[PDB]
């Protein structure tokens, strides 16, 4: 009979914003946010440009979709589950699709759907090679605003002992 | 914004559309959000799936109106229509028809 | 009086190559190489597209150079030091420049200049925020061939306890 | 390849040039390597530094021959020459000279 789970390790999501001088250089400012690695994915550092994905962008239509440059970090904000009665894919599947399409890592704002978190710590479907992080509250909010207002940002998911 | 949406969030735009319209994922920098359109934008064609209708980008070199993913209806000025596709010069095997621009 | 230094931690440099189906997906194959983190930089994971830099590409000319997309991983192959009597920059400086120009990390093949390694484990100039890795032998060679023949690859420098 | 090099590696191309020529960093995918040129390629101008000569890219909207980083000598067909730069329409403060195309 199992017991209280080991608590899930913190994913330190550093978000870099950057400006480009005319000559060629780059000043950057950084922004430390926090979430959790889940059983659904790996527990390893990862890094790449951020790209929002609408949660219906990720379906197995077989319908030819845009080639995004390999190595992007997906950011997906989930909707209340009663808005979506019947998903094309489980939250697991959406992760799996993003990777197929070149995502080096994926991050869910679950703040509006808490079930997801346990749906991702099930781990009965196969767990991915790349990290799958979940975030909420002020951190998730902070992240969505960047996506919304900044023209480009880079995400560095970090793992520490 | 947020026109045609059945439901509509701040962060994802439209999520589902009204019955007759078309779902279109506008990419705009890091963002991507829903729009629910009357007809699909230039460069796109629509697909009326059982579940939902939605836009897809063309991807046929030298097309001007896609119908489906693999069929063009109006090629570019200066171009030959063949098995759906568009050709500067009409590929080997067959050649242009007199008075017509097809092959 | 100091003693024999603590040996330097291994940087596990995973190199991903990727093919793009027409529909949108990506199959990838991976290639594990090894080098060392140095005192000159951090000892943290990092990830980004690879970009060779000629060792004279990195000088403080002040002369406006190309904007490379932020987050690239530099790969530099150093030349025998008697070919270059008088450097524009120390190997330290070259690292520092690459970062200025958006490099998230930097990797030196030193196999043809072993002095570099001790020049990088000096650490008397200021050490960088981003990792600085050094490689040689069959690993360095393996890496240069990829750069040379493949059209694009992604590097994932990894750190483990 | 490997023409004009004083020294020349397999992996970096030319490293130093012969005395009179120009160093040019050809980017070609992930690669970047030295070439030692007689004159700089189209889209580039040269700078005869004390140490070494080398090419730099133009970066002047609507230029056709850079001389220096901030000076154009031949603007594009259809364009006005002003303080070095090229203009579709000549910016506010001063206006085109009769018989000339300058401002």
């Amino acid at each position: 009979e199992t017991g209280e789970s080991l608590a899930k390790e913190t994913a330190f999501v550093e978000v870099v914003l950057f400006e480009s001088s005319p000559n060629g250089d780059y000043k950057t400012h950084t922004t430390e946010l926090q979430g959790r690695f889940s059983r659904a994915g790996a527990t390893i550092s990862a890094e790449g440009e951020i790209v929002q994905m609408h949660p219906l962008g990720l379906c197995n239509n077989n319908d030819e979709e845009d080639l995004y440059e390999y190595g992007w970090v997906g950011v997906v904000k989930l909707e209340q589950p009663e808005m979506d009665p019947k998903p094309c894919l489980t939250v697991l599947g959406k992760a799996k699709r993003a990777v197929q399409r070149g995502a080096t890592a994926v991050i869910f704002d679950v703040s509006d759907n808490p079930d997801a978190v346990e749906q991702l710590n099930q781990g009965l479907e196969d767990p991915l090679k790349r990290p799958v992080v979940y975030m909420k509250g002020m951190d998730a909010i902070k992240l969505m605003n960047i996506v919304n207002k900044q023209k480009g940002a880079r995400a560095r998911i970090q793992h520490r002992p | 914004i947020c026109k045609g949406c059945l439901s509509c969030s701040k962060d994802n735009g439209c999520l589902r559309c009204q019955p007759k319209l078309f779902f279109y994922l506008r990419r705009e920098g890091m963002r991507q959000y829903g729009e629910c359109l009357q007809s699909c934008p230039p460069g796109y064609y629509g697909v009326r799936g059982p579940d939902m209708n939605r836009c897809s980008r063309c991807r046929i070199e030298n097309c001007d109106s896609c119908f489906s993913r693999d069929f063009c209806i109006k090629c570019k000025s200066g171009f030959y229509s063949h098995k759906g596709q568009c050709f500067e010069e009409c590929p080997e095997g067959f050649a242009p028809l007199d008075d017509t621009m097809v092959c």
